[PDB]
């Protein structure tokens, strides 16, 4: 008694740690697994790709709402999207579903979310870099963009929209 | 001058109790919040009854940020501070040096109030995280730069008391607390470099005018090296209690030494270099050091793993002394009627659903799912707000009297156990509520109910906070009432300020020997924590120091 | 006295609860992919 509780506590913890350790490589095979999927195009980038946030909007890929989508392969589009103070640039986005959609979006003031209800996308956005995730929508629609990073007062009304068309 | 004889033999005792009390009254004022903020989220808008009450309050934000600072960074820093001091002492009956105990009191104190004050006056809302571009105003960074340098002094009080014990005893082993101790300031040590670089570098001459951009990446990038580490700094100030103290509130011991010092030296070696799993998200960061960061944090899981099956197994220990029964007789048999073990149990209850939320969150593609929504709230409240708050109140029943002489009625522990449940309870329900809606897409840090029809598909969720941001408010106040019909009666056994800790029993083995001792090394494995946080980080730095590109900061509010 | 029962059964508990986290939601990843 209580020595002998000892050996056995300590024996089953052996065990314990032996399986716990084993389930937790399980999830990184699980995860590594992901990595080389299709559904891996939303991890943002890792290259850097500096910008400047005071003359995005005057000169550049996101000066012009207008050029925001551009055919860049056969099935290839790329949105230059722009996460400003309570709104985004262009809205709507719209984007061919099936094709590959490649955006690259920055802020002309502080950091914002991207994130794309119903999907996967969702990443960072900070002003004076360009975040830069892929992804193929499969269903069309109406997507809601929501901003998930607090960035001022109106944060909470910042939202964009995304249309793939059918 | 010091009416107290005891106080006069024992003033480490007086510290810690002006520690104690300074973190508590930070924890009420930071919780009112919280019950506007779970309705809020229950879709119900009670601000403009809030800024009735506190006019000062400006918005949903500048409260979030009180939110968040007093009760994640004030209160936890405060509890750990006065724990990781106080039991060391305790247990080695050794006098840390007050000069300098007293010193790091002044300076959380006068570092608290400097930083208030540009809370209070909404000019730096830009909640606890305080990411740049958002410029706060000079004296929220200098008086959070001063609070926080505060543990750099009580770093040095332990490594002293460690110093000096080891010269009176030479070639022993240290004693567990002091050991859980001595490694957990110099984790806390190791990843507070980050914040002070961050601070430092960037955001201090940044508010003072000397510069006028900051690079957003690295900012935060050396903020998430402190980051992350610093929930472990609030951590293991619990889990020194519930090792070492909540066994022998339950009637029973810790059942394993060694396995204790074990889970604090992982942490010791691995809180520090995983910082980038609160940056999954995050551009100009390779992916595979993510991966590699994800693993690491995964590794960093294991401690708790342990722990939940040593404390699980010395709770069962515990019942069955007092008599317990079958497969679930040892819990009945426990003393659910002491708030000192009933609220550090119930908030290891609610951590397994608070561990399991943060292995999801750390499997980096699957953080994609969750980043930025109620879901990661919900994660945290049954980390911090549960099971350090909870082990923190519980606590209060057998360290008040210990630095007070202060007795505690039975009607003062019938409240507590009301306070406890309560709590508890109102957590969980609000757990529920922040993990659906957090599925359901609806962000975090969002003053969602001025924007009514933005969320419909989160109808039930929301019902749910409004009942724990209910629950809780009750709970709060009655909190509220008890701790100050404690701390503000007369009444004072002094015999009961001078008996010592209600430390556990430790169970110790014949293999022990060898293992503790090669923990024991302290040096070699501090230079080994240190050689992983220069391998996890060094690379991206240089990388990210190589290509700075700081932009003006914004104020948005 | 002998083998942990109430231990083991808590760390199970444990274990099932991370695996209903985990692979719930390693689900809804693939779901919104
Ligand atoms: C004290 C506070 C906290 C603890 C502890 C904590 C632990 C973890 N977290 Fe976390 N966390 C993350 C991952 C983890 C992981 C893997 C763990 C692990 O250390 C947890 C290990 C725990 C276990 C494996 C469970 C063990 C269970 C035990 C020990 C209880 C057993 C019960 C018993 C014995 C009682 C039985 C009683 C009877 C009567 C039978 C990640 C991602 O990788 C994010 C980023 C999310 C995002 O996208 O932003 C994150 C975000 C946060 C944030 C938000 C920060 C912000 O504002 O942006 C906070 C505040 C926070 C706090 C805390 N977190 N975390
Ligand atoms: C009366 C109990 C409490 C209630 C009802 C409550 C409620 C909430 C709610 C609803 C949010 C989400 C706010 C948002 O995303 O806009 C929140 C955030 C937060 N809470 Fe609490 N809380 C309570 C206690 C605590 C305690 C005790 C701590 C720490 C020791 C804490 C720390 C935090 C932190 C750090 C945040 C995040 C702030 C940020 O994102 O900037 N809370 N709380
Ligand atoms: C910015 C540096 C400030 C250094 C301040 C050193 C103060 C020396 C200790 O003062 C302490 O004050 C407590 C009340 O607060 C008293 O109860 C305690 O007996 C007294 O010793
Ligand atoms: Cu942009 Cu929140
Ligand atoms: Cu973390």
């Amino acid at each position: 008694d209580e020595h002998k509780a000892h050996k056995a506590i300590l024996a089953y913890e052996k065990g314990w740690l032996a399986f716990s350790l084993a389930m937790l490589f399980v999830f990184i095979a699980l995860i590594a697994y992901t990595l080389a999927t299709h559904t891996a195009g939303v991890i943002p980038a890792g290259k850097l790709e500096r910008v400047d946030p005071t003359t995005v909007r005057q000169e550049g890929p996101w000066a012009d709402p207008a050029q925001a989508v551009v055919q860049t392969g056969p099935n290839q589009y790329t949105v230059y999207v722009l996460a400003f103070a309570f709104g985004y640039q262009p809205n709507p986005i719209e984007v061919p579903q099936g094709a590959e959609i490649v955006f690259k979006i920055t802020s002309p003031d502080v950091i914002h979310g991207f994130h794309v209800e119903g999907t996967n996308i969702n990443v960072e956005v900070l002003p004076g870099e360009v975040s830069t995730v892929r992804y193929t929508f499969k269903r069309p629609g109406e997507y809601r963009i929501i901003c998930n990073q607090y960035c001022g007062l109106g944060h909470q009304n910042m939202f964009g929209t995304i249309v793939v068309k059918e | 001058s010091e009416i107290s004889r005891v106080y006069e033999a024992y003033p480490e005792k007086k510290a810690t109790l002006y520690f104690l009390v300074l973190g508590f009254l930070a924890l009420i004022v930071g919780s009112l919040f919280g019950p506007f903020q779970a309705l809020n989220y229950g879709n119900v808008d009670a601000y403009p009854l809030l800024k009735r009450l506190l006019p000062f309050v400006q918005s949903y934000y500048q409260g979030l940020t009180l939110h968040g600072v007093l009760n994640a960074i004030v209160f936890t820093q405060l509890f750990a501070q006065a724990i990781m001091v106080y039991l060391p002492a305790r247990e080695l009956n050794m006098r840390p040096n007050m000069g300098l105990m007293w010193l790091s009191w002044w300076m959380a104190f006068i570092g608290l109030v400097v930083a208030a004050l540009p809370l209070l006056a909404n000019e730096a809302t830009v909640l606890y995280t305080f990411y740049p571009p958002l410029k706060g105003h000079w004296a929220f960074y200098l008086g959070a730069s001063v609070f926080v340098l505060s543990t750099w002094v009580s770093i040095y009080i332990v490594l002293d008391l460690w110093r000096r014990w080891k010269a009176a005893n030479p070639g022993k082993v240290t004693p567990l607390v002091t050991y859980m101790a001595v490694v957990f300031w110099l984790m806390w040590f190791l990843a507070s470099l980050g914040l002070v670089l961050e601070a430092v570098l960037f955001l201090l001459p940044w508010s003072f005018g000397l510069v006028e951009g900051v690079d957003p990446l690295v900012a935060r990038t050396l903020f998430w090296w402190t980051g992350h580490p610093i929930v472990y700094f609030w951590l293991l100030p619990a889990y020194a209690i519930i090792y070492t103290i909540l066994p022998k509130q339950a009637g029973g011991k810790l059942v394993s030494d060694p396995m204790a010092r074990l889970a604090f030296l992982l942490f010791l070696l691995l809180s520090t270099p995983v910082g980038f799993h609160h940056q999954f998200a995050d551009p100009g960061i390779d992916p595979t050091w993510k991966m590699i960061h994800s693993v690491l944090t995964l590794f960093v899981a294991v401690p708790s793993l342990m722990t939940a099956f040593t404390v699980a197994a010395s709770l069962e220990f515990a019942g069955r002394l007092r008599g317990g029964r079958g497969l679930f007789g040892w819990i009945r048999a426990l003393p659910w009627d002491n708030p000192a073990f009933v609220a550090p149990v119930l908030g290891l209850l609610g951590f397994i659903p608070g561990g399991a939320g943060g292995i999801v969150n750390a499997s980096f593609t699957l953080d994609y799912v969750v980043h930025n929504t109620a879901w990661v709230p919900g994660h945290f409240h049954l980390q911090v707000a549960s099971l350090v708050t909870l082990t923190a109140m519980g606590s209060l029943y057998w360290l008040l009297p210990n630095l007070t002489g202060k007795p505690i009625s039975d009607a003062q522990r019938r409240l507590g156990l009301a306070v406890v449940w309560l709590w508890f309870l109102g957590m969980m329900i609000m757990a529920v509520g922040l993990h659906w809606a957090g599925l359901l897409n609806v962000p975090r840090r969002a003053y969602i109910a001025q924007v009514p029809d933005a969320y419909p598909h989160a109808a039930v969720p929301m019902v749910f906070n409004v009942l724990a941001g209910i629950v809780l408010l009750v709970a709060l106040l009655l909190f509220i009432y008890g701790l100050f019909s404690v701390l503000l009666s007369r009444e004072r056994k002094p015999e009961l300020a001078e008996a010592p800790l209600p430390f556990a029993e430790v169970i110790s083995g014949p293999e022990d020997r060898r293992l503790v001792l090669a923990m024991d090394r302290i040096g070699f494995w501090f230079a080994v924590a240190a050689i992983l946080v220069v391998l996890a980080y060094g690379p991206t730095l240089v990388q990210l120091f190589g290509h700075l590109n700081p932009v003006p900061g914004w104020r948005l509010w | 006295e002998e083998k942990p029962k109430g231990a083991l059964a808590v760390i199970l508990v444990l274990t099932l609860t991370i695996l209903v986290f985990w692979l719930g939601v390693y689900a809804v990843f693939f779901a919104r992919g």
